[PDB]
RNA sequence: AAACUCCAGUUGACACAAAAUAGACUACGAAAGUGGCUUUAACAUAUCUGAACACACAAUAGCUAAGACCCAAACUGGGAUUAGAUACCCCACUAUGCUUAGCCCUAAACCUCAACAGUUAAAUCAACAAAACUGCUCGCCAGAACACUACGAGCCACAGCUUAAAACUCAAA
């Protein structure tokens, strides 16, 4: 299982190819990692 | 615990330490005469040693060692 | 020294209370521990020294805690006698 | 293993900036590495002013490379982070994910 | 000498279908992209299949013996780098003498297997000495002057006879 | 006798208490989330008597907060001003 | 009072030093020790015991070479106090605390509890400390002082370290 999630994974990863399309989708996209904890104990998703 | 006995350490350790700054020169002295006296016992025993084994001298090119001079 | 000023240690006055506001920064700086660190930096506190202290303190406020928690425990039974001159 | 790479790129356009991403992903792969995926966090003000390569900077681009290297890679490429005038600070981590989330059962 | 860097895992070796995938995925599942500890495990596996008669039982003597002595490789390659790691030095120390007991046990219970053992890690078993003293000066310097009297009058009889 | 007690587990155990963080997971890149242990004002991490974590989360948010700070994605003397209105988590109060 | 006034305040640039908060945690390491961040190596042994000397280590202080120098500071000066101050208080500044390569091998180096295995039954048990014991092994001890001494031996140590007595004296310690 491990072996064919890696397999299928590697698809998308970046190579000399895509490095420029990568690296301009990249620049048009916006990670956050930010998200905040309750006294209850709940995910608050900004 | 016993601080008698560790103050009796203390007075008699610096009472020690005193003795041996007064006569530091003496005793340096001393000791380099007795380094001086051991050397030869040394050699005097490495000699008996060749002596009873029938050499008349010491072994061919062997020259005893200095091994207690600084 | 690198960072924004104005944002760090800063309290606003409310209606032109400027003793309010400096007991309340007060307030704050001895709650998070700034206070008696700068009255602590003032002399180099020995390391053997620190360690005796940190365990004084330490000790003393579980205590201190198990003593108030005791008492108030026992203060249940302080009511009216139930059973006077019997 | 696996690696992020957390990059804080100078306050640039995006020619110069992609240029820059660029760079440091063809040196990740000179030195062997395989680049998964990258990700961009965003330009934001830093947290405190930074001084590198003789200049000021007050904001910044942050940017995430996770890849996979060899153990020797990653001393090669903090000094190649070190000279790049275009990066203002860049730190490899091992990958968070590869840490093991162990579970726990509540206050004994 | 260590395994070459395309070696896979030993977790990912038997895998079926692991010679039907991507070169990439090759390089991810290989010891290029793994820690020293890996290729440790790699040497002791090759080891057991050199050495011992089971390699499957790692409860043998013989197995504790092969797996001591690729960590001390270990201790040895990393004391080279770091001269002055005094905490590593004690540890190559200690597992050199928890080798060398162990070698002593199966030589005196399986002198087939110990010279096996001897013969595929390249060890050269010692025997202890019987006395521990201080070899100072003096009793240098003498021991040195009463071989050379000996050879002196060794070459003396044989002129007189 | 059928009446007997028999050995058992005791049925009636409450499940062991949690942490509000247990479970979760604590990355360095998480500002928002660093920034609900520490002081408002001056920046310092909260101890576990203010914050309520248990000893391995409390080690791992101190942990992600230091890397966070040296690392520039964090503020060291104080906490950031966006995170002023999150969820209050610790039991502190300054009558403010 | 001395000292500085090439002084002081804000702002900006700027360490071969030290590592707030977390830590009210009690973890890692054989011990010594270890509390800023990242990464690479990496924390012996599936019987136990096993050394003043063998093999490795050992806080602080100290000795050789080079280097760094913010702050602290034996020593050394100046100011003040005092009957006097060769100290305490104030100012300044060294060796030293730091890095590199070698030494030195000492601590209230203490949990003042030798290592492993086992028991909670007996009167538990001089006292105190830290509940009382058992099996097995190594190390050590046989009145006080002389004595962390003398001599001998060993040592990169030369006013040093380890081992370590005897004579005279006393009825105690
Ligand atoms: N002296 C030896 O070389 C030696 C050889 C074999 C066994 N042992 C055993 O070691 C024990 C201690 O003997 P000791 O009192 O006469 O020595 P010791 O303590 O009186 O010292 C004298 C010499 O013996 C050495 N020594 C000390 N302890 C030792 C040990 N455990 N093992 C080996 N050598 C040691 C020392 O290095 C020294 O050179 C004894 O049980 C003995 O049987 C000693
Ligand atoms: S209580 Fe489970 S992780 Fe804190
Ligand atoms: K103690
Ligand atoms: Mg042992
Ligand atoms: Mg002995
Ligand atoms: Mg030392
Ligand atoms: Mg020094
Ligand atoms: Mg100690
Ligand atoms: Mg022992
Ligand atoms: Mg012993
Ligand atoms: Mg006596
Ligand atoms: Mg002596």
């Amino acid at each position: 299982r491990e072996v064919l999630q890696l397999q299928e994974e590697v698809k998308n990863f970046i190579t000399r190819e895509n490095l420029e399309a990568r690296v301009e989708a990249a620049l048009d996209s916006r990670k956050n990692y930010n998200w905040a904890i309750t006294r209850e104990g709940l995910v608050v998703r900004p | 615990k016993n601080v008698l006995k560790i103050r009796r350490r203390k007075m008699n350790h610096h009472k020690y330490r005193k003795l041996v700054k007064k006569t530091r020169f003496l005793r340096r002295k001393v000791q380099e005469g007795r380094l001086r006296r051991k050397q030869i016992k040394f050699e005097k025993d490495l000699r008996r040693i060749w002596l009873k084994a029938g050499l008349k001298e010491a072994p061919e090119g062997w020259q005893t060692p200095k091994i207690y001079l600084r | 020294a690198k960072h924004l000023k104005f944002i760090a240690r800063t309290v606003m006055v409310q209606e032109g209370n400027v003793e309010s506001a400096y007991r309340t920064l007060n307030r704050i700086l001895t709650m998070d521990g700034l206070i008696e660190d700068i009255k602590h930096r003032r002399y180099y506190e020995k390391p053997c020294r620190r360690r005796q202290r940190e365990s004084y303190e330490r000790c003393r406020r579980i205590y201190n805690m198990e003593m108030a928690r005791k008492i108030n425990f026992l203060m249940r039974k302080n009511r009216a006698d139930p059973w006077q001159g019997c | 293993p696996r690696y992020e790479l957390a990059l804080i790129l100078k306050a640039m356009q995006r020619p110069e900036t992609a240029a820059t991403l660029k760079r440091t992903i063809e040196a990740l792969m000179d030195r062997g590495a395989i680049v998964r995926d990258l990700e961009n966090l965003g330009e934001r003000a830093l947290p405190y002013r930074i001084s590198a390569h003789s200049q000021q900077h007050n904001r910044g681009g942050y940017f995430l490379v996770d890849f996979y290297a060899p153990t020797a890679a990653v001393e090669s490429m903090v000094e190649h982070l070190s000279r790049d005038i275009d990066v203002i600070r860049g730190n490899i981590v091992k990958h968070p994910l590869t840490q093991e989330l162990k579970e726990c059962e509540g206050i004994v | 000498d260590d395994p070459p860097p395309s070696t896979l895992l030993k977790d990912y070796q038997n895998v079926p279908g692991i010679e039907k995938v991507d070169d990439v995925v090759k390089r991810l599942l290989s010891l290029e992209m793994a820690n020293k500890k890996e290729m440790l495990k790699i040497k002791q596996e090759q080891f057991m299949k050199k050495i011992v008669a089971n390699p499957e039982d790692t409860r043998s003597l013989e197995a504790r013996i092969i797996a001591l002595s690729v960590k001390i490789r270990s201790y040895e390659e990393h004391l080279e780098k770091h001269r002055k790691d005094k905490a590593h030095k004690r540890y190559l120390l200690m597992s050199i003498d928890q080798r060398k007991k162990m070698l002593k046990n199966l030589r005196n219970t399986n002198y087939d297997v110990f010279e096996k053992i001897c013969w595929g890690l390249g060890i050269e078993y010692t025997f202890p000495p019987l006395y521990y003293r201080r070899a100072h000066r003096r009793f240098v310097t003498k021991k040195a002057l009463c071989i050379r009297v000996f050879q002196e009058t060794q070459k003396l009889k044989k002129r007189r006879r | 006798n059928e009446d007997l007690p028999i050995s058992m587990e005791n049925p009636y155990k409450e499940p062991l208490k949690k942490c509000i963080l247990c479970g979760k997971h604590v990355d360095y890149k998480n500002v928002q989330l660093l920034s609900q242990f520490v002081s408002p004002f001056t920046g310092c991490i909260y101890g576990r008597h203010i914050t309520g974590l248990c000893g391995k989360k409390q080690k791992e948010i101190t942990k992600a907060i230091k890397r966070a700070q040296i690392m520039g994605f964090m503020p060291v003397t104080y906490k950031d001003p966006a995170y002023l209105k999150d969820p209050k988590v610790c039991n502190i109060r300054y009558r403010e």
